[PDB]
């Protein structure tokens, strides 16, 4: 499963 | 032996085309195994393995959504870099991610990563402690200071450490008879004339699997390294890998050279003359 | 930081007239991502071609798979044709059956 991404 | 789940990320601006086009590819080990590609019709999370079959509709339905959402946050991304850097709104950019674990034969976290990069160049990395990052420049630098005022390496570091881990296990034991096989290399060497009295020897490698292998050419019992020339390995479209690496030699002695090909289904190292 | 494609057309078996096979079309080390990538059979674009193993290396370089399933006869061949920023004119690489 993949990582949920946020923010730069 | 040690195996590894790995995500590469891409977010590509695109001015007066619409939207950035935002892709996902999932590898364990050298077997690319799932995909997003924001500019497919009706964009989902799709199998790229065939033992992906064994995850329910939910999986997908879970894993499309996560993507959406992660598509908008590098979407985000790239609006806030052209910012960082004082960038044109005209011009396209690119974001890549490379993120990921690695477990040993027992299952056990050995390593975990995540690595971005703009434009090309180092961004920002995780450190391998897993608890800080490192900023390849002062935007970077901002990223870091966001980051490290939300939280943001302990969450990532719950992710490496548990659900990478855990879902790097039930891929491998789901996919055991893809992941964990052994394709052995068939080689053969061809021949090929030059001008000054020379000949190419070239030494191919075929249909092996897993991708890591070692291609020598020996003279006089010594590897040729260095005036060799080679491809890197390379997909073969069915889930196996080739290569081959060549070196330049005198006519008439091409019986003196011999190529040694290394392999983890080769009990014995192949040993080829032309 | 614009870096030019390796083009690199190959089977998965040495090739055997009118058996089953699969060409591929490996374009690597190339920045920025934009390319386009088409194989040819005489000349004319081949329909079928799946796009599969994209990833980038350390150097954050991209790399990306072009495969098809073919029969080769005597007569045909094959191409793979590249355009990509870093090049004036679309770059075209042959297969090479004796390579
Ligand atoms: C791969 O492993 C299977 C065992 O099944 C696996 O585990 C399940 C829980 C699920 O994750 C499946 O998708 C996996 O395939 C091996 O098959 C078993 O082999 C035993 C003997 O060792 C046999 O008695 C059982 O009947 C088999 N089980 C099933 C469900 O068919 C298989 O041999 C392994 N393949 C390779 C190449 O190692
Ligand atoms: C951003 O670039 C513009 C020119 O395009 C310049 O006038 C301005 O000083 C730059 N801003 C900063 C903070 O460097």
């Amino acid at each position: 499963e993949q990582y949920k991404f946020y923010s730069v | 032996g040690p195996h590894s789940l790995r995500y590469f990320v891409t977010a590509v601006s695109r001015p007066g085309l619409g939207e950035p086009r935002y892709m996902e590819v999932g590898y364990v080990d050298d077997t690319e195994f799932v995909r997003f590609d924001s500019d497919a019709e009706n964009p989902r999370y799709e199998p790229r393995a065939r033992w992906m079959e064994q995850e329910g509709p939910e999986y997908w339905e879970r894993e499309t959504q996560k993507a959406k959402g992660n598509e908008q946050s590098f979407r985000v991304d790239l609006r806030t870099l052209l910012g960082y850097y004082n960038q044109s709104k005209g011009g396209s950019h690119t974001i890549q991610v490379i993120s990921g674990c690695e477990v040993g034969s027992d299952g056990r976290l050995l390593r975990g990563y995540q690595q971005y990069a703009y434009d090309g160049c180092d961004y920002i990395a995780l450190n391998e402690d897993l608890k800080t990052w490192t900023a390849a420049d002062m935007a970077a630098l901002i990223t870091k200071h966001k980051w490290e005022q939300a939280g943001e390496a302990e969450r990532l570091r719950a992710y490496l450490e548990g659900t990478c881990v855990e879902w790097l296990r039930r891929y491998l034991k789901n996919g055991n008879a893809t992941l964990l096989r052994t394709d052995s290399p068939k080689a053969h060497v061809t021949h090929h004339s030059r001008p000054e009295d020379k000949v190419t020897l070239r030494c191919w490698a075929l249909g092996f699997y897993p991708a890591d292998i070692t291609l020598t050419w020996q003279l006089n019992g010594e590897e040729l390294i260095q005036d060799m020339e080679l491809v890197e390995t390379r997909p073969a479209g069915d889930g196996t890998f080739q290569k081959w690496a060549s070196v330049v030699v005198p006519l008439g002695k091409e019986q003196y050279y011999t190529c040694h090909v290394y392999h983890q289904g080769l009990p014995e190292p192949l040993t080829l003359r032309w | 930081i614009q870096k030019t494609p390796q083009i690199q057309v190959y089977s998965r078996h040495p090739p055997e007239n009118g058996k089953p096979n699969i060409l591929n079309c490996y374009v690597t080390q190339f920045h920025p991502p934009h390319i386009e990538i088409q194989m040819l059979k005489n000349g004319k674009k081949i329909p079928k071609v799946e796009m599969s193993d994209m990833s980038f290396s350390k150097d954050w370089s991209f790399y990306i798979l072009a495969h098809t399933e073919f029969t080769p006869t005597e007569t045909d061949t094959y191409a793979c044709r590249v355009k990509h920023d870093s090049m004036a004119e679309p770059k075209t690489v042959y297969w090479d059956r004796d390579m």
